[PDB]
RNA sequence: AUCGAGAGGAUU
């Protein structure tokens, strides 16, 4: 592997490392071993990183996969949305997916994650835990068409 | 009289086909530049060989103008648009009744036909002109 | 104050050194006026650059990273979109994990 | 079905003239001269015979879309000459090369054989 | 010219389409995956002409 | 279309004058754009009208088909001998003006189909007309005096730019709304509506 | 309103440079052994070869829209066989003691290297140029 | 409750949304024939009549700020740059 | 109508796929992209 | 999901589209038919019962005119029948339902849409043909050429949601996009491969032409640029007025390879004001690019004066095309004998390489690459020594291409093509692959009957040994028969997969954001960024700049 | 399919000319190109008029009332 | 004479190609463009249809006669029926025609337009004669018919302009090269070897001088010297297409002096 | 009218 690195006298230069590359996974035991650095050792998978090192490295390293599936296409997106993305899997504590099981069980109102998935029984449990509905969100007020509160909705206007 | 002979993929597994029944199997005894690169004769238990390669094609294809010098897709692509060309769909359609029907006031057999446009009746139910073209750079269109 | 300060580091990195006293004078003989502009200017230009209160980036951000997935057809690693459903998956069961030992 | 009858190519309208005639605000001195139901056969010819003359600054025609059967001609003169007047003088000696033209075609046209 | 190989059915042409179906009667070995406790499988679907 | 796959529209129609046109007095019936050739990369549909102009002039039949012992250069020659230069290339000149063009062109006698799918068969507006009966909104096809679903997909636009008024009024002005009566106390449509 | 530069060029080089309707020349003045000239010239409206020799001038004289000729009856700054229009963007150091000027003749390029002309080639919107024989 | 005359972080700017609104909100009442508050110097569009009493900020609505929890802040279209 | 009297379906590894053995019996190029494309076959 | 998320609606519309060069770019080819239906509702005003009036009179069959009109007691007048049709007394504070006319909101999208700018706002131009007409350059954010595919139109009918169009979707402040910090819409087709032609240092324009160009720009001060030539001619460059379209204060540096101020490339670009010093033009500087113009006159003067900016640098370089010309023959894609023979000893050397591989793995002294087969590093020994041939031969015609080349020349503007269009096309077609390996057996240890059992050679195994323009053999065909067939599988499903993904990802953050704090969050308030992007900045502002504090030596930092 | 006035592209009339170039072929024995040529058809657009052109007339005619 | 100097070499009753000395390209052209296009002439352009019961339809042979040319000599004199004050066509403006035609045996009966008859009074002028040049005699092929099928039609001819059709067009295919030699370098060629043994010697490099390999670029030189031929469909003959095209091209030019006189 | 299927377009 090539790396661009600091020369004493000041310039970046070619200094040329021998870098290890792997096939499978146990990082709780290869960056204990001896002659590898255990600061800078790098596994692609984000849920054994998150295991290991602990979430908010876990979303350095989802990232990372995200933008690196972006840019190997020669593509190019702006930091902010992934880091979005990314930053929003990785809050509710651990690693919530972007499918049913993650994201859309996640306490949200039930006007809400009836336009997704599991359209009934999202409708039915909550019908029976009794659950009120916030309406401050995008698809329950287009499911009463009101005005959502989006950009020109944030506000309100006065005399 | 025993000169052709059915086979199936099935049986297709234990013979050996020949491509050109000339080239590919009289004696091995100047060379013209633009004449593609055909591989060999390299082999020397022939029991088979084919009719005419041309016939791996199916219907749609085998209108194609030297599929041969051209990509897979397109081949396939203008296969799902022969069946929307337009022109003489039969010569009774003046007694017919179907709903729908598209007949081209002058269609012409192409200029540039397949030796299977021969079986197709192609040359004789066309669906298109053989329109002049430019490929040039115009006006903004 | 104290996010503030932090949320223009980077951009002040860049202004602290493009401003700098031999430069502003030597490579690119600024006037007092002219600088005053340059100042002037700036401050507004990037005002200008703030997001919205508004703003929907949630919708945004989801159709930034889907487009160009969509440009996505086709050395070994899961990559293309395979991979991407594999990430949002939060798939445990990865065709290509490695290692990359330091 | 949205389609303008060809017509609408060679005859006008309503309300609408043959000619326009618009004074330049970016150029003293200088005109832009609409002409309808019009083209590239006669623009095109008066713009280059308007080169001829000595005594013209600028001479420049469009057909600004292709759907339309317009175009228009602007023209910048020397002081005091009037721009009509460099398009008159510059319409005529046209038809006087034309007048000629037919008159010599004649001319050799009746001593061939066929 | 007209080919015939359709039928007619209330005054509409019809065409039957040829359908394709793994073949009966022939042996076939099968290697499962990974999770699954076979490693292999012979199949035969057996019918009577 | 073509026969390769080189689908496409008309986009506009000169009359034979502002056409180009070449010195012989042609005034080609269409033309395309060179763009449609590289990155497609169909060449038998310029190869096609190479070796069409030749059968259109020693007035015999175009052998298009496939595995054969043709090629460019034997179509070339034969172009040669028959007055033209070999690959295709004729002066034209433009029509608004007659001037020479700067550029030759490849030009020939090309195959072409007329498609299906026609313009005045798709151009359908509306502007409110009949509603199913379930729903109270439109009705679908075009055949119907149809409506267009305003898609879930399309309403992600709609919040992505924040524009919020028009997506009330995309929604209910037109498509839908309704004027239901709410009970202050048990909250549903209880309500028997005896008005005037 | 009036000269800038003047001087006597020997042409060393001539450079056909994927091109038919322009050259890049190189040469060098006579005299002063402190200079050298690399110019782009239209070489279809003016030939010139290797070991020729022609005289350049500058000027920035003989801003409203320029007036189609009709000059066999006006001024025209000319002696001169082929003439172009152009301006100035960088002024370069050589370090010296001695300079350099970059002109620009839409898309025609020409460098310039000395030291006298320091209070003549300015850093300005004009600057003709006018080569003969 | 509210919030003070004072105490007001929210960008002072105009966000596009709330002007964007501004200018539709009176650019309604505009074209039903309420009254105008600037001299119409030569247009009749009534969104151009809109953009006009904006440039010399004469529009008398005043912008409702939420904030996530509930409080709220107040900016009448005269307190307000309106760069971009 | 040529085209559809001769023409092949397939209910539901790799079926999509031009396979090797198809030379000569299915044709190569003709084949309805998109939708069910590959499982349907032109002779 | 499929009536309330997503309603079926009126006042809409869709046709064919078609790309017409001498419209605007925020304009809408909409065709007299369609705009004779659709309806906007005004109201009676005492700035508009002139127009208006007229308009009722005009009749809902000529053009601008009008159905339906509305009263007091909120009844419908029908126009097209009604006894009093040619009467009616608009009593202020009545609606008329006009047609749709010329500049006008209209919100133009495409499915399938995946942008905020796959939909925008347009101005309506009312025309000929059945058609939906728009500006070649918005032909990206839609995206989608001019083989076939319909859009859609939708008329406001609130003079908000009119503005909310107008303000926030209208089309040139779409033209530098969030997604990517960097414009969105940029030249295209002819345009960029004549705009590179018309900027040669070999093109010169003489008089007759320069003053129609010049007048054909809408903007132009009436003031003709002293031409670069004033000699023996007097001409310009192409350069010198293609400047006439670019703007005030606009500069623009880049450097390319050979760049030195000079350029005996006419390499890189140079643009100091309205006017262009040295470069030849292209899809850089002129392209959707970073660096490149359109960002640049965006960002500096306006939405407005870059959309515009649009259209002048198509009126001219559209013009200029059509009196030049430009093409293809299959001469663009000949080549020199005797590269025709390097090449082919260029292929032989490298089929007769694999068969010495090939041999020598025979007799088991191929050695094991550590962590693989020993076929499968023989695999990996040919696919790498044939798909090198090829590039080795590609870029053998790729030098071998003169200058007046069409198909070098396009790839040289960037307008269509890369290099592997030209390598195929003309030298060789390369390696076929399915499931990323060479060609599969499917007859039992061989790939097709008309071979020997066990051959592993590149022919055998997929490799085209021809060209294009040189015939496939039935062999060769058969395999790239079974490579494309692969393409247009995913294309078919990888769409879907696609199609999926982003359904989620949107219903996955949606509600998220920015609220008045500049805090990011969701509808039950709860962050996920305390400031927007870690710097509460909005994508579109921003672009890639050096902060060189960090290269350069300890030394040359202190200098 | 009979056989056009007028070529698409060229303009010469070309009605007349398919009687005599049937004649041209198979009476006095000719070849395609030089009997397409003895009718005044240089120009290949208006010559390809002539020699595609398929005439299912006569099948039309077949079918009796 | 003058200036604008033609001078034929080879005319025939439909070609008449000729050298155009001394003349400013843009008119040179501006009479092609006006030819082929703007010189009116009389062709079907109404046809009542009775009965028809051939095996083309309706809205086809009426298309057919379309095209069918008719003599349009002294057609100048004929009246545009959109200006005629006559309620749609009189023999003012107009020269209605006949076909009958029946299926007569059983060998295929044709339909030539020869089969076509005049029917308005033409005063005497001469017009609406269906052209031939046919050397058996028979104008066009209308159409065909078997032993039953008869066609009853009624064509109005009324005088039009290809700018309205190319129906009335009166011209077809004009050749037009300018400079046969690239002298004026107004193109550049395409090619792999020599310019010269890979391109074709143009008819045309008779009439002008070789370059010769020393001579530098003519640069002021301009456009002089056409090397022009029309030919004619026929409904006027050759000379008068040429002489008719000069003539509207000045008439269309001088419609121009009279407006500016009225404003 | 409504439910049910099949054919095709657009993403090259
Ligand atoms: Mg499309
Ligand atoms: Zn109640
Ligand atoms: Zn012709
Ligand atoms: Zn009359």
């Amino acid at each position: 592997y090539d790396r661009k690195v600091p020369s004493p006298t000041g310039e970046y230069v070619k200094e040329p490392e021998w870098v290890l590359e792997t096939d499978g996974v146990n990082l709780s035991e290869v960056m204990t071993v001896p002659g590898i650095d255990p600061t800078r050792i790098y596994t692609n998978s984000f849920i054994d990183i998150m295991e290991v090192l602990g979430i908010e490295a876990g979303r350095a390293a989802l990232y990372k996969e995200v933008y690196n599936v972006i840019a190997s296409d020669g593509s190019y997106v702006n930091y902010r949305h992934m880091a979005l993305l990314v930053d929003v899997m990785t809050t509710q504590g651990g690693l919530t997916s972007v499918t049913r099981h993650g994201f859309n069980r996640s306490n949200t109102g039930a006007l809400m994650r009836c336009s997704f998935e599991e359209t009934v029984e999202i409708l039915f449990e909550a019908g029976a835990s009794a659950e009120l509905d916030d309406c401050r969100g995008v698809s329950e007020n287009v499911i009463l068409g009101q005005m959502a509160p989006i950009g020109t909705g944030a506000f309100d206007v006065m005399i | 009289e025993g000169l052709v002979e059915y086979i199936d993929a099935e049986e297709e597994e234990s013979i050996l086909i020949a491509m050109q029944p000339e080239d590919l199997e009289p004696a091995e005894a100047d060379v013209d530049p633009a004449k593609r690169i055909r591989v060999s004769h390299h082999a020397t238990t022939f029991t088979h060989c084919e009719i005419h390669p041309s016939m791996i094609l199916g219907v749609a294809a085998s209108i194609i103008p030297f599929p041969d010098h051209n990509q897979s897709p397109r081949n396939t692509y203008q296969s799902a648009m022969g069946k929307q060309a337009m022109g003489v769909f039969l010569t009774n359609y003046n007694v017919r009744m179907d709903t729908m029907a598209n007949i081209l006031y002058y269609p012409q057999k192409p200029l540039g036909t397949t030796r299977a446009m021969e079986y197709l009746k192609f040359r004789e139910l066309p669906a298109g002109q053989n329109a002049i073209v430019a490929i040039a750079c115009y006006s903004g269109y | 104050q104290n996010a503030q300060r932090d949320a223009v580091t980077l951009f002040c990195c860049l202004l602290r050194s493009r401003l700098a006293t031999r430069r502003v004078l030597q490579e690119y003989r600024l006037t007092k006026q002219a600088f005053d502009w340059v100042l002037s200017n700036i401050e507004a230009q990037f005002l200008r650059s703030v997001v919205h209160p508004g703003e929907m980036v949630g919708v945004l951000a989801a159709q930034s990273i889907g487009e160009p997935a969509t440009q996505m057809t086709l050395k070994k690693v899961t990559s293309g979109v395979p991979r991407l459903k594999e990430i949002l998956n939060v798939a445990k069961n990865m065709k290509t994990p490695s290692l990359t030992v330091y | 079905m949205n389609a303008p009858d060809r017509f609408e190519l060679f005859l006008l309208g309503e309300g609408e003239s043959k000619l326009k005639i618009d004074p330049d605000t970016k150029a003293p001195n200088a005109v832009v001269i609409t002409f309808e139901k019009e083209d590239h056969t006669l623009g095109n010819l008066i713009r280059a015979e308007l080169l001829n003359d000595r005594k013209v600054l600028f001479a420049a025609y469009k057909v600004e879309h292709p759907f339309f059967a317009r175009f228009k001609l602007r023209i910048q003169t020397t002081e005091g000459y009037d721009p009509k007047d460099a398009l008159k003088n510059a319409c005529n000696s046209i038809i006087n090369k034309l007048g000629a033209l037919k008159t010599n075609f004649e001319t050799e046209w009746n001593l061939q054989t066929l | 010219f007209d080919m015939g190989g359709y039928f007619i059915i209330n005054g509409s042409e019809k065409v039957l389409i040829a359908q394709e179906r793994s073949a009966g009667n022939i042996v076939q070995v099968f290697k499962k995956a990974a999770p699954s406790p076979i490693s292999h499988v012979a199949e035969i679907r057996s019918a009577l002409e | 279309a073509s026969r390769h796959g080189q689908k496409g529209t008309i986009g506009i129609t000169y009359r034979r004058e502002d056409m180009p046109f070449t010195a012989e007095g042609i005034v080609p019936d269409l033309i395309i754009n060179p763009h449609a050739i590289p990155s497609r990369m169909t060449v038998a549909h310029l190869i096609e009208c190479l070796l069409s102009k030749v059968a259109a002039l020693s007035g015999n039949e175009g052998d298009a088909s496939p595995f054969t012992d043709i090629t460019v250069e034997g179509i070339s020659k034969l172009l040669r001998e028959h007055g033209y230069q070999s690959r295709g290339f004729e002066v034209m000149y433009n029509g608004h003006t007659g001037k020479k063009l700067m550029a030759q062109i490849f030009f020939g006698p090309t195959y072409y189909q007329r498609l299906r799918h026609m313009v005045d068969d798709k151009i359908h507006a509306r502007a409110r007309g009949p509603m199913q009966v379930l729903t109270r909104q439109p009705v679908e096809g075009r055949s119907r005096d149809g409506g267009l679903r305003f898609g879930e997909m399309e309403r992600d636009c709609m919040i992505a730019h924040g524009a919020a008024s028009f997506l009330k009024e995309r929604l209910m002005e037109a498509s839908d709304a309704f004027r239901v009566h709410i009970c202050g106390i048990c909250g549903l449509m209880t309500v028997i509506a005896k008005l005037n | 309103s009036n000269t800038l530069f003047d001087d006597i060029f020997q042409v060393s080089e001539v450079d056909p440079g994927r091109y038919n309707k322009v050259c890049r020349i190189e040469a060098a003045s006579t005299t002063q052994d402190q200079c050298k000239l690399t110019l782009d010239i239209n070489v279809e409206l003016f030939p010139v070869a290797a070991q020729d020799s022609l005289t350049v001038t500058i000027a920035s004289s003989l801003t409203r829209s320029w007036r189609p000729p009709q000059a066999g009856d006006r001024s025209l700054a000319d002696d001169y066989d082929y003439v172009m229009y152009g301006t100035a963007y960088k002024f370069e150091e050589v370090s010296k003691d001695l300079i350099a000027v970059y002109y620009s003749f839409g898309g025609l390029l020409m460098r310039l290297e000395g030291n006298y002309r320091n209070l003549n080639n300015l850093k300005q919107e004009n600057a003709y140029l006018l080569i003969r024989r | 409750k509210a919030i003070p005359k004072d105490q007001r972080a929210t960008t002072p700017y105009m966000t596009k949304y709330e002007r964007a609104r501004i200018l539709g909100t009176r650019a309604l009442q505009i074209s039903m024939n309420a009254p105008v508050f600037v001299d119409l110097e030569g247009e009749t569009d009534p969104l151009r009549i809109a953009m006009k009493e904006l440039a010399e900020k004469k529009i008398p609505l005043v912008i409702r700020r939420y904030l996530p929890d509930g409080s709220f802040e107040d900016w009448s279209v005269e307190e307000l740059i309106v760069d971009l | 109508t040529l085209s559809h009297l001769r023409r092949t379906n397939t209910p539901i590894a790799k079926p999509r796929q031009l396979h090797n053995t198809h030379w000569g019996l299915v044709c190569p190029a003709e084949t309805p992209e998109g939708q069910a494309c590959g499982l349907v076959k032109n002779l | 999901r499929g009536n309330l998320m997503g309603k079926r609606v009126d006042f809409s519309a869709r046709t064919v589209i078609s790309g017409d060069p001498n419209l605007e770019l925020d304009q809408v080819g909409v065709p007299k038919s369609i705009a004779k239906t659709l309806t906007y509702p005004e109201v009676v005003t005492p700035y508009n019962i002139d127009r208006l009036t007229q308009l009722v009179r005009n009749g809902p069959n000529e053009h601008p005119g009008a159905k339906y009109v509305i009263r007091d007691s909120g009844d419908r007048i029908d126009l097209r029948y009604s006894k009093r049709a040619g009467d009616i007394q608009l009593q202020y504070g009545w609606k008329v339902e006009r047609h749709i006319m010329d500049n006008d909101p209209v919100l133009f999208n495409r499915q399938p849409s995946l942008h905020k700018m796959s939909m925008m706002a347009h101005r309506v131009k009312v025309i000929p043909y059945s058609t939906f007409r728009l500006n070649l350059s918005v032909t990206s954010p839609y995206n989608a050429d001019f083989d076939g595919d319909e859009m859609n139109l939708h008329v406001p009918q609130s003079e908000e949601t009119r503005a909310e169009l107008s303000q926030l979707c209208a089309v040139p402040l779409q033209i530098v996009s969030p997604q990517s910090n960097k414009p969105c819409m940029g030249i295209v087709q002819d345009t960029l491969c004549g705009i590179r032609k018309l900027t040669l240092r070999d093109t010169f324009i003489e008089l007759d032409q320069v003053l129609n160009m010049l007048y054909w720009v809408p903007d132009w001060d009436g003031v003709i640029p002293t031409p670069a030539i004033i000699k023996p001619k007097p001409l310009w460059s192409g350069k010198q007025i293609l400047s006439v379209a670019i703007p005030n204060g606009i500069h623009l540096q880049r450097f390319d390879e050979g760049t030195t101020l000079l350029s005996p490339k006419d390499n890189g670009m140079l643009i100091i004001d309205g006017q262009i010093i040295f470069g030849v033009v292209e899809k850089k500087t002129v392209g959707s690019s970073n660096g490149g113009l359109i960002h640049v006159v965006t960002r500096e003067k306006g939405p407005q004066v870059c959309a515009k900016l649009f259209g002048n640098i198509q009126k001219v370089v559209n013009f200029w095309l059509l009196h030049n010309g430009f093409s293809t023959g299959i001469g663009d894609t000949i080549a020199d004998g005797p590269t025709m023979r390097e090449i082919t000893e260029t292929i032989a050397e490298a089929k007769k390489k694999v068969l010495d591989v090939t041999k020598e793995a025979q007799a088991n002294l191929l050695t094991a690459k550590h962590g693989m087969t020993l076929r499968e590093s023989f695999e990996d020994n040919v696919v790498r020594f044939l798909n090198e041939a090829r590039d080795k031969a590609g870029r053998l015609a790729e030098v071998n291409l003169k200058d007046l080349n069409n198909v070098k020349q396009m790839v040289m503007a960037g307008s269509k093509g890369s290099f592997i269009n030209i390598a195929q096309m003309s030298a060789c077609v390369g390696q076929q692959s399915v499931e990323g390996k060479r060609i599969a057996f499917g007859f039992v240890d061989r790939t097709l009957p008309h071979f020997s059992k066990d051959d592993y050679s590149p022919e055998s195994k997929g490799f085209v040994e021809n060209s294009y323009l040189r015939g496939l053999t039935p062999q060769e065909f058969f395999f790239h028969a079974m490579g494309g067939r692969e393409g247009l599988i995913d294309t078919a499903v990888k769409t879907a997969e696609t199609g999926y993904i982003q359904r989620r990802l949107v219903k996955a953050l949606e509600d998220i954001m920015v609220h008045y704090d500049n805090t990011t969050r969701n509808s039950l308030g709860n962050v996920i960024q305390f400031i927007y992007g870690e710097d509460g900045m909005d994508a579109a502002h921003i672009e890639k700049q050096s902060l060189d504090t960090i290269g350069g030596s300890d030394a040359a930092f202190e200098k | 399919m009979i056989v056009p006035v007028r070529c698409f592209s060229c303009g010469k009339v070309v009605g007349d000319k398919w009687e005599s170039y049937l004649n041209l072929l198979q009476e006095d024995e000719l070849d395609e190109g030089t009997a397409l040529s003895r009718l005044g058809l240089k120009r290949y657009c208006c010559r390809r008029m002539i020699l595609t052109h398929v005439d299912l007339i006569e099948k039309f005619l077949r079918y009796n009332p | 004479e003058e200036g604008p100097q033609v001078k034929i070499r080879e005319a025939s009753k439909d070609n008449v190609d000729f050298i155009l000395s001394n003349v400013d390209l843009a008119m040179a052209n501006s009479l092609r463009r006006v030819m082929i296009a703007e010189i009116p002439t009389l062709a079907i352009d109404s046809v009542e249809v009775e009965t028809n019961t051939t095996v083309l339809a309706d809205e086809f042979i009426a298309h057919r006669l379309g095209l069918i040319p008719l003599q349009s000599m002294d057609i100048e004199q004929l009246e545009y029926s959109r200006d005629c004050f006559c309620e749609d066509h009189c023999d003012k403006c107009s020269v209605v025609l006949t076909l009958q035609a029946f299926g007569e045996s059983e060998s295929t009966t044709n339909v030539y337009s020869k089969d076509l008859v005049i029917v308005s009074n033409l005063m005497g002028r001469n017009i609406g004669h269906p052209i031939i040049q046919d050397k058996e005699g028979n104008g066009v092929l209308i159409c065909k018919l078997r032993k039953g099928q008869e066609l009853k039609l009624t064509c109005v001819a009324k005088k039009g302009i290809a700018k309205e059709h190319a129906k009335w067009g009166p011209a077809a295919a004009i050749e037009f090269e300018y400079d046969p030699w690239n002298k004026l370098k107004h193109t550049d060629y395409w090619y792999e070897q020599d310019s010269a043994k890979e391109w074709p010697q143009s008819k045309n490099c008779e009439y002008e001088d070789p370059p010769n390999e020393g001579d530098p670029f003519d640069y002021k030189a301009q456009a002089d010297t056409f090397y022009m031929n029309v030919e004619s469909v026929g409904s006027i003959p050759v000379d008068q297409v040429v002489v008719r095209g000069i003539d509207t091209l000045q008439k269309k030019v001088a419609s121009i002096l009279l407006a500016l006189t009225q404003m």
